[PDB]
RNA sequence: ACGAGAACAUGCGCGACAUUCCGAA
């Protein structure tokens, strides 16, 4: 009937990740309670949608995956990408070595006229960190599961070759996906053959 | 009719909206939960008869490490001889622990005790995450920021509610809640909010109170009676009318997204001397399907 | 703490006339061994790290011989005996604690200047 | 059909490299010296803009030549051009780490300088941290193939930038003998897509 | 039939410019 596949895994920070959001110069988005760095699910969803739109090219498949509010063709979002929270194993590893979860990066901007360097501070998530990511795929149609999952594989490949937040053309936000499990939590659909990345 | 306690522990922050995308409410009424349950039943192609005929549920109430919180009764409370501002404490009180519920009905809760109860709630932190929309940038435009008001619960806090019905209704609700863990409740479920895990069990601590008899009845859910019951159930009542609004979340209701008809329901905690049995009203305006608004009454009897 | 107490006691000129230029060699050796330990992920100090700590101890002795201010610093701060303790226990946590003690010592010494 | 071209390789230090963070920038996780991708991208963009041509009275980077805005990106309102070149942080390579562990090098050095006044002739001393000459960094660049017909030309520009960077420094005061580096490209392959990048080269 | 649905806090940006480890025997 209706099925939901749970894709849990880890996002490993290859290079310092800055997703904007006391007084800190360009702070990163954090969990309000634990004050831990997070990767908002909206960020991942938007980045994968943009990468898949670049790849395919809105297109119908993007509407099936990330949902559409267009008049007439109201499409439900098949992908629910939850916020990626700072991993507990990464938390223990960073508590060891006396390493902070976030680093401060200092950058210059050399003017094209006066050759004067304006400094700028940003905050990033340290390269050793990992985030527990959780995604739910809704099987609204059984015939498009393979197409949806190959589109997700293409988006994940593009994301692994892209950044996730901040200015990644200047060496920020590189990430890697490790898929711990892909198991059908709702319904009878067989997701054993399915794979991402 | 067997009462089942459903406890919901939330993984990600939740966006419970009142009127805006920036609103960060910590709870939802029985209307939102029942609409989510109906959507889940339609997704799983189950029958809607048990939900629409024999399920009585309460609002989503807070719970923390120490106690479960019930809505504050709208009872006439007496203060000290000259403590006029102390009444404001009872005005700011929203939830009372079950153990301290009866004491509140008997009038043995002072203003300082009410303030202690109000500050003793440890549900969580409400925040406002600022996001952006870069879709117009690719069309020679500008980014459009917006705000989502979320609420993150403390590690041992969450939202509980009580369900009443026969065995078949209870089991169907178990399947519906199991699917709702992964569907999510609230606002941006597809954008990383509302994910939770729920446990359904028996509630002796609540069966002690639900077996209590008294002279007054307290609403545990946002309810309203039909005209015939409203004729005689409104005498000596102390209630609070809430305007239930919103858009219809459905892919087949119409072409574009439209709002549903305005509804008005009594709040949780409203005290009546006559127990009225609500119903499931229709807030649909000539749509493809009938949009349901659950306003049945889950009652808690007490002595004033 | 202990570093604050010893620096205050030796404050009047600190540690009979100690400066950062006198300590720079010991600081460089200490942070080099610290980074080598940091790169490795082991609860016990490796053999090459143990030999490097022995070399650091002999460098402590050489610097004490060279300068009187460094000598009285070493005598009052128990840094050589702490190095011996780290060698005896052979635990990475103890080495990190010793490095933190030395860093706090230097920080307080700079603070009271 | 989106294409991404992955250029991986080594930046070999030739003279002591100092990118400030006078300490140098280090990766907090490994405490090893690093080359930020912002530094590489900015130096390449500046050299390419100077070589191709600088508009007189230019004040913003968005006023560069159309090739520079096409490659390194533009942020002008309306004419928002996405950067095709993504230069990642160059991390201290593991081979260089193994080579430095032998002979017991510290991955870094302190260089002593002084400033001599013209009149008083007083030499005020100073110290700058540098990366040892033998060190090597793993550089990773992603090129976004947006327009097919402009791929080869763009790569030519990149090549020119590299030819300017090998003759220039990368960080700190390179007019005094710092930051001189060399690029050796290990591979240039189309990591994403069906594009044929066999003939492309930047050195 | 969840004040809901769609929405990347993102685009551009070199921690850089001048500096004899030098006078003295």
């Amino acid at each position: 009937m209706y099925s939901k596949i749970r894709i849990v895994g880890k996002i490993d920070v290859l290079t310092g990740l800055h997703i904007g959001g006391g007084a800190i110069a360009s702070p990163v988005v954090r969990d309000p309670y634990s004050r831990l760095p997070i990767i908002p699910g909206s960020s991942i969803k938007g980045k994968m949608r943009s990468l898949l739109a670049k790849h395919i090219g809105d297109a119908p498949e993007i509407l099936r995956l990330f949902g559409s509010s267009q008049k007439g063709a109201i499409q439900s979002s098949r992908l629910q990408i939850s916020d990626a929270f700072f991993s507990k194993a990464s938390q223990e590893e960073f508590d060891k070595k006396d390493l902070a979860y976030t680093e401060t990066k200092f950058e210059n901007t050399i003017s094209r006229l006066t050759a004067v360097a304006n400094p700028r501070q940003i905050e990033r998530v340290t390269r050793g960190a990992s985030f527990d990511f959780h995604i739910i795929y809704n099987v609204e149609n059984i015939n498009e599961v393979m197409a949806d999952f190959e589109n997700i594989k293409t988006a994940i490949h593009l994301l692994e070759n892209d950044y996730l937040g901040g200015g990644g053309t200047r060496g920020n936000g590189r990430i890697r996906f490790v898929i711990d499990s892909i198991d059908t939590v709702v319904g009878d659909f067989d997701s054993s053959n399915l794979s991402i990345k | 009719l067997v009462v089942k306690l459903v406890k919901l522990t939330f993984k990600s922050p939740v966006h419970f909206g009142m009127k805006r995308l920036s609103d960060s409410n910590h709870t939802i009424a029985a209307d939102t939960l029942f609409s989510a349950l109906i959507i889940e039943a339609l997704q799983q192609q189950l029958e809607l008869s048990h939900l629409l005929n024999n399920l009585v549920i309460t609002d989503l109430f807070p719970y923390n490490k120490t106690s479960y919180f019930l809505p504050k009764p709208l009872i006439r409370i007496e203060g000290k001889k000259g403590d006029e501002s102390g009444y404001k404490a009872f005005k700011k009180l929203t939830y009372i622990p079950v153990e301290n519920y009866s004491e509140y009905l008997r009038g043995e809760i002072d203003s300082l005790e009410a303030s202690k109860i109000a500050e003793s709630l440890n549900l969580g932190k409400a925040s406002l995450s600022t996001k952006v929309s870069l879709q117009a940038v690719d069309h020679n435009g500008e980014s459009e920021p917006y705000s989502v008001g979320n609420f993150t619960f403390y590690p041992e806090s969450g939202l509980y509610f009580l369900a009443k019905g026969n065995a078949d209704t209870i089991g169907q609700l178990e399947i519906l809640m199991h699917a709702l863990q992964y569907s999510g409740i609230g606002g941006k479920r597809s954008a990383g909010y509302g994910q939770f895990r729920c446990t359904i069990e028996d509630s002796g601590k609540f069966d002690s109170l639900l077996s209590q008899t008294g002279n007054i009845a307290i609403l545990l859910s946002s309810a309203m009676a039909s005209d015939e019951e409203l004729v005689d159930c409104l005498e000596d009542a102390r209630y609070l009318l809430k305007k239930r609004t919103g858009f219809v979340q459905s892919k087949t209701y119409a072409d574009q997204l439209v709002k549903k008809k305005d509804f008005y329901a009594f709040s949780a905690g409203s005290t009546f001397y006559q127990k009225f049995n609500g119903k499931i009203f229709d807030v649909s305006d000539n749509g493809r399907h009938s949009v349901y608004r659950y306003a049945k009454a889950f009652w808690l009897e007490g002595k004033i | 703490n202990f570093a604050r107490k010893v620096v205050e006691e030796n404050k009047r000129v600190l540690f009979n006339g100690l400066t950062t230029s006198k300590l720079r060699n010991l600081l460089e050796l200490i942070n080099h061994v610290y980074t080598k330990v940091y790169n490795s992920d082991d609860t016990t100090l490796s053999e090459d790290v143990r030999d490097e700590l022995e070399y650091l101890k002999v460098k402590f002795a050489y610097e004490s011989g060279r300068e009187p201010a460094v000598r009285t610093f070493i005598e009052k701060t128990y840094v050589d005996k702490l190095v011996d303790v780290v060698l005896k226990k052979n635990t990475k946590k103890i080495f990190l604690d010793y490095c933190k003690y030395f860093e706090a010592l230097v920080a307080y010494a700079k603070f009271y200047r």
